[PDB]
């Protein structure tokens, strides 16, 4: 539980080509990539981008003048 | 500083991670000092028997309050870790310090050379007067990085074969150097490893070696090892190596003005908090903590079983998620509909992985006879603690547009199911404690297009006023309303649920709870 | 099995060991890569685990090692066997002993052996040059 906020990310691998073959279109005419977590490999692959080793430190969550 | 988050292991989202050790009597009565992993700052905890010590005849229950984290930590170090030989030389930052002492006393005892960074003078007469066998060339200063010209000098150039640091990053690149061949760097701070300030790796040409020593795992696994570091510090304790540092007391009305004099910086030693004064008797018969004045707080029983009235819904799984955290472990869930969503279905799988004996009803609490089976398959799980009327159903329209019909819908499940929960609540539930009906402002406060809903609420209102009279728990509560899940912003669910907590603890029959534009 | 080769040519291994470890990672990695390939090698490690670093590349160049990864309780050892050779003699009866040990027991098995004449002791140098042999 909390508010957990990136800070740092071992490998980032972005490729427009391989993302514009992995978009696929819904019924509406909306366009749409499939994503997938994989928490042992510590991998998020989605369309055409691949994001490696994501590490989030937790943040205070304190909000001033909260509601009364 | 410290997120609480950060602490390994799992913890609930309302409690207190302060105090890892203490000393006081068991339940036999027998003097024991112990360890935990956290919640050992209080009138009580419960810890396994794994991390206890019997406290020597000669020993102080104010002196023993000090032992169990610095030396256990210091052995783990020294000899589990860097495995200290008779003969070597250590580096040991902060001396003054309760682990500093205690290493110190460990490596001594050994027959080492200690070198220790001291940041003031008071420190370094204190630590010269406690150590006799300690030189004054032994001494250095830690808050600048000047004792790496100094270890550098008097050991000649060859280093220190083991370090033990906890100090700051640049501290800690100048503890680096001082290592010699067959070097060992002993790790026990935490700020540059958070974050992940980078180590030059040409310091491994020689056959030095780095050690992340924490010992919060021992509290998570690796109990096999950690009865090793248990058997190390009794050891020294018949031996005669482990002393019990000097000791600060702080009365526990006074526990603020410990924190604030800790938190100034110039304690030595370790700061206790005399939670309760020690007996003449060596064991008592009976150990029971005297009665202390504390602010109320809710918590349930594991055995007792509780029932929410609609708990699928939008507030419904909000409040069973906060009971449990309060550690229900028997939870009742009614809704007509069943599981037909998906985030209900992944809080139920949530829930029931912890261990939670969750229950789906679908029997209506309207019918008298739904009502008694919903008591009775709640009972079997264990005797019912509470049950909960979150359950609404709402047809909105002016006075012309609504028919009896409406109103009818309206007030079956919350005026015509509290009746039939207060009736069978009261024929064969003796152990019930809590009784809560969730009322709604527009009810009492007026709102336009609702006259059914106000007609429900002002019903379950009264039947909860006259619970109460009769000596049964009854409380009714009315919300302006919930923003999470009449001129009144919404409420945040965090709000909602202390004040829901607040509302719980007091004695008034009917309580309302909104935030003003 | 098969279930325990990797590709040492590629940073691949660390999703291997990842995987076929349920995502723990392993407790000894006795590494004698180098540059990016040693980076993998400690992502596998598992808490408590212990880094064996035997390949003096990385450690010659100096090049920086994050200590995030102490958090988890590990130790990263510098392992050169040299010492013993020319110091640390009372140390060497230990290793020593083992061998012994191992010898008589018969958990140490020689390795496959491509003999070449002394005449042609180039020849073996550029054969071990070309790093085609296995053993
Ligand atoms: N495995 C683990 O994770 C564990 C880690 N530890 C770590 O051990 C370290 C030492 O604890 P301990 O020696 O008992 O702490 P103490 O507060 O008892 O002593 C602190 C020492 O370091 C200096 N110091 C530390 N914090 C401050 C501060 N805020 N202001 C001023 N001076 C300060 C003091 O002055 P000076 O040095 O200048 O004389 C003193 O010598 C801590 O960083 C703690 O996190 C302890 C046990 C378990
Ligand atoms: N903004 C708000 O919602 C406000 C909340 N409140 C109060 O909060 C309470 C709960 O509100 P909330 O949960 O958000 O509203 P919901 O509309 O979710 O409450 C209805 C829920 O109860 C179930 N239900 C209906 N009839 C029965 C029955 N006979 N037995 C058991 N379950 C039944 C419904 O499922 P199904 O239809 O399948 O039976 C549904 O899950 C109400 O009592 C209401 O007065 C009041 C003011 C503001």
């Amino acid at each position: 539980h909390g508010l957990y906020l990136p800070t740092r990310v071992t490998a980032i691998h972005i490729d427009p080509a391989t993302h514009r073959q992995k978009l696929y279109t819904l019924q509406d005419k909306a366009q749409v990539a499939d994503v997938v977590v994989s928490r042992w490999l510590r991998v998020t692959v989605a369309g055409g981008v691949h994001i490696s080793g994501l590490h989030t430190e937790s943040a205070p969550r304190r909000q001033q003048e909260q509601q009364v | 500083k410290l997120s609480p988050d950060a602490i390994p292991g799992k913890w609930t989202s309302q409690d207190s991670l302060l105090g890892m050790e203490f000393s006081g009597r068991d339940a036999s009565g027998k003097r024991v000092m112990g360890l935990v992993p956290a919640k050992g700052l209080a009138t009580s905890v419960l810890l396994s028997p794994d991390f206890l010590w019997d406290v020597p005849s000669n020993w102080t229950l104010e002196e023993a309050a000090s032992v169990p984290v610095v030396y256990s930590t210091a052995y783990y170090a020294l000899v589990v870790r860097g495995r200290v030989r008779p003969g070597e030389t250590l580096l040991i930052h902060s001396g003054s310090g309760g682990v500093g002492q205690a290493a110190i006393a460990i490596a001594l005892s050994l027959g080492c050379r200690v070198f220790t960074t001291v940041g003031s003078a008071e420190k370094r007469a204190y630590l010269q007067a406690r150590f006799p066998q300690l030189d004054s060339t032994s001494f250095a200063n830690s808050r600048d990085t000047s004792f790496e010209q100094h270890v550098l000098w008097h050991t000649g150039g060859k280093g220190v074969d083991l370090v033990l640091n906890s100090l700051a990053e640049e501290k800690l690149q100048a503890s680096v150097r001082c290592l010699a061949t067959h070097g060992r760097f002993l790790e026990i701070g935490k700020f540059d490893l958070s974050q992940n300030h980078p180590l030059g790796m040409a310091i491994f040409l020689k056959n030095v070696t780095f050690h992340g020593v924490l010992l919060d795992a021992f509290f998570n696994e690796s109990s096999a090892d950690w009865r090793e570091v248990w058997a190390l510090v009794q050891a020294g304790i018949r031996d005669g190596v482990v002393r019990p540092l000097k000791c600060t007391v702080f009365h526990g009305a006074q526990v603020e003005d410990a924190f604030r004099y800790m938190a100034q910086g110039k304690h030595i030693g370790k700061v206790v908090v005399q939670v309760l004064a020690e007996e003449p008797e060596a064991v008592l018969k009976g150990a029971k903590p005297k009665l202390m004045s504390a602010i109320s707080k809710t918590f349930c029983p594991a055995h007792k079983s509780y029932i929410i009235a609609g708990g699928l819904g939008g507030f419904g799984l909000e409040l069973a998620q906060w009971l449990i955290q309060r550690g229900v472990q028997k939870l009742v869930l009614t809704s007509r509909s069943g599981i037909r969503t998906g985030y209900q279905a992944k809080q139920v799988r949530r829930w029931r992985r912890q261990g939670v004996q969750v229950q789906v009803s679908t029997s209506n609490i309207s019918s008298l006879e739904g009502a008694r089976g919903l008591i009775a398959e709640a009972a079997q799980l264990g005797p019912v603690g509470g049950v909960f009327n979150l359950a609404v159903v709402l047809r909105d329209g002016l006075l012309e547009n609504q028919t009896p019909e409406f109103f009818q819908d309206v007030c079956k499940p919350k005026y015509s199911g509290t009746l039939n929960l207060d009736r069978v609540t009261r024929e064969a539930c003796p152990e019930l404690d809590y009784f809560v009906v969730f009322s709604s402002v527009s009810c009492g406060r007026g709102n336009a297009g609702q006259s059914n809903y106000g007609f429900a609420n002002s019903a379950m209102e009264r039947i909860c006023e006259k619970r109460r009279h009769e000596g049964l728990p009854g409380l009714a509560v009315q919300w302006g309303a919930i923003g999470d899940v009449s001129g009144t912003l919404p409420q945040r669910m965090a709000s909602c649920l202390e004040v829901l907590d607040l509302f719980l603890n007091q004695p008034h029959m009917v309580l309302s709870s909104f935030v003003l534009a």
